[PDB]
């Protein structure tokens, strides 16, 4: 929560309008990572209620 | 991961390009104290040949080759930061974050970004640490001393 | 069949087994892909949700498939490549006559008289198709003061020209704006776009006209149709799209393949060329390329046939945007020309897939009610009925 | 490999060098057919 914290306080000083952040857990070295982290970033942008 | 947002912008099907900035290290071979920026980036000029090999990627990744010459953390280079004035005083730049940050945009702009478009663009952000007569055997190893 | 029964992975089992298929698709995809950025196949095969596009956006909730430009493109395809292995086993008739529903019939036209290159059917289509989304004005939220509805006549003692009446007496009465957009079934089917209220309006009248309704029968709302195209607020943008279509479509072509074969929208009698049959298009769409052509028929000459058969199949084409599609009449029009040429077999056969029951289910119902003659009469699906088409049993 | 005869040869202490011959491919980036030989002998600059 200490590196998820800095995000929202540089988020909420430099976003103009049109402007979406996403942060997330990620790890570069791994390979699994990689392919589940772009999974999720080309799917749908959609939710499901 | 170029790869990856490849398949994705092909399945997709985007004739979008995606804009890679590769963090290449500043003037390999000039420098001998780095140890380890200096050897590894250097194959990002083979890197570039991959594109200019492969013919499906252009649509989806343009190479943009970025050179990132002297920048000053306080972390890593706690150490280095006391010599920042000595080097400086060779007539050479070391750059702030923010600065480097300012350059690193400046090829995001949409002038630059269609010259990547038509081919890879290798952009040197070094601050004239190239020409630079500098012994790393001494001002680097007697600055880290 | 026109649009809105397109299904994902249309005819791709098609695709798998047929070479001629492939061709259609192959050839497709990879213009679509190199021109516009994106393929088809994919579309078809799995549906996405938004989609950019070279110089558009879109996006919807449910499926791209689902969506005009991608949708008319989907289906022109699919059919284009079921009737190429139809053709390579031969089972294509000399002489066929073949018709089509809207964007089914720029297929109809691709199939049977190949009046243009596969990659030119799409583009014209999918064009076509970004031209139906700009057209009408909307709301910050997308809203329309029009939209569409299904009628049936049938259920009571009710006639075409009496549901012309009460739709035309409405119209004038409410000061409102209520159009038959589509004639489809003559008993049957009728499809009608306008103001919201006069759709409403209209709803109400045969609600206490019938006096059985309880349930507001008869009537059938349709869903995402915001535009009142098919009548008279759209000749707008036909100047427009009548150039697209000269480009996109030249002057070589086969004149036999369409005439007598083909029966417009806009025109619900059989194509041929003459100057009674101009003047027929002239009166129902006035038009500077045909008004002219009307006026000296003396240009006899043999280098104008072609020519002229080439401007006036474009002719329709561009302003079948604007007049209303008859149905009926090119159902029935089939019975007079061949009760004047003879009422021996005929074999009715519908292409483009999953889109196939459905005109046939219009036709079925058609050849009940006014054909009850006792005819022997062959209703053929290309996904239902495929084992009969193919002959194989 | 290096590594290994280096430790050999500075253990049993000799100050005889081995001359290591590196395989390096002709000419890198003038020629795109090779695939293979080109791209990979190109850090042995690095490794000198």
């Amino acid at each position: 929560d200490d590196r998820l914290a800095f995000y929202k306080q540089l988020y909420r000083d430099h976003a103009r309008f049109d402007a979406t952040l996403w942060v997330v857990p990620a790890n570069m070295a791994s390979y699994s990572d990689i392919d589940k982290l772009v999974e999720w970033v080309g799917t749908e942008q959609t939710e499901s209620l | 991961l170029i790869s990856g947002l490849s398949k994705i912008g092909a399945e997709r099907d985007i004739a979008s390009r995606l804009h890679v900035v590769l963090p290449g290290s500043p003037n390999r071979g000039m420098f001998g104290g780095d140890g380890a920026y200096g050897e590894a980036k250097s194959a990002l000029d083979a890197l570039e040949n991959r594109w200019s090999a492969e013919k499906s990627w252009a649509e989806r990744v343009s190479l943009a080759h970025a050179l990132i010459g002297w920048t000053k953390g306080t972390g890593l280079m706690g150490q280095n930061d006391a010599i920042v004035s000595a080097v400086e005083e060779a007539g050479v730049t070391t750059y702030t974050t923010d600065e480097m940050a300012a350059m690193l945009l400046d090829l995001c702009t949409v002038e630059t970004k269609v010259a990547a478009a038509g081919a890879p663009v290798k952009v040197d952000l070094t601050g004239g640490l190239g020409d630079i007569k500098i012994d790393m055997a001494e001002l680097a190893a007697k600055a880290r001393e | 069949p026109g649009q809105g029964i397109q299904h994902k992975g249309m005819g791709m089992e098609v695709r798998a087994r047929s070479k001629a298929a492939r061709k259609v698709w192959d050839s497709a995809d990879k213009f679509t892909r190199e021109t516009l950025g994106f393929s088809v196949l994919h579309v078809v095969r799995d549906n996405p949700t938004s989609l950019i596009a070279s110089g558009v956006h879109y996006h919807h909730p449910d499926g791209v498939l689902f969506l005009t430009q991608f949708t008319q493109v989907a289906m022109a395809t699919v059919a284009a490549a079921q009737v190429a292995e139809m053709r390579e086993q031969g089972a294509f008739v000399e002489g066929a006559i073949a018709c089509g529903h809207s964007v089914g019939e720029y297929t109809a036209l691709a199939c049977v008289s190949g009046v243009y290159e596969l990659e030119a059917l799409l583009e014209v289509v999918f064009h076509r198709g970004s031209k139906m989304h700009d057209i009408v004005p909307r709301d910050e939220l997308g809203r329309s003061n029009y939209r569409l509805a299904a009628i049936r006549p049938s259920q009571i003692d009710l006639d075409d020209a009496d549901v012309k009446d009460f739709v035309a007496e409405i119209s004038e009465r409410t000061g409102e704006f209520l159009e038959i957009v589509n004639f489809n079934l003559r008993g049957s089917q009728y499809a009608i776009a306008g103001t919201v209220a006069g759709l409403e309006a209209l709803e109400e009248e045969i609600e206490r006209r019938r006096q059985i309704t309880g349930g507001k029968r008869s009537f059938i709302l349709v869903p995402g149709i915001d535009v009142p195209f098919h009548s008279s607020v759209l000749r707008v943008g036909v100047a427009d799209f009548r150039r697209s279509l000269e480009r996109v479509m030249p002057r070589d072509k086969d004149p036999e393949l369409i005439i007598g074969r083909y029966i417009p929208n806009l025109v619900p009698r059989p194509f041929t060329l003459d100057r009674d049959f101009i003047q027929e298009i002239r009166d129902l769409v006035p038009a500077e390329p045909l008004d002219e052509v009307l006026a000296d028929y003396d240009t006899w000459r043999n280098e104008k046939p072609k020519e002229l058969c080439r401007k006036v199949v474009i002719e329709l084409l561009a302003w079948q945007f604007a007049s209303p599609v008859r149905w009926i009449e090119t159902q029935d029009l089939l019975f007079i020309e061949e009760a004047a040429g003879g009422l021996g077999v005929e074999r009715f056969v519908e292409i483009g897939v999953k889109s196939a029951p459905t005109v046939a289910g219009l036709a079925t119902n058609t050849l009940k009610l006014p054909e009850y003659s006792h005819s022997t009469v062959e209703v053929l699906n290309s996904e239902r009925d495929a084992a009969v088409l193919f002959a194989t049993d």
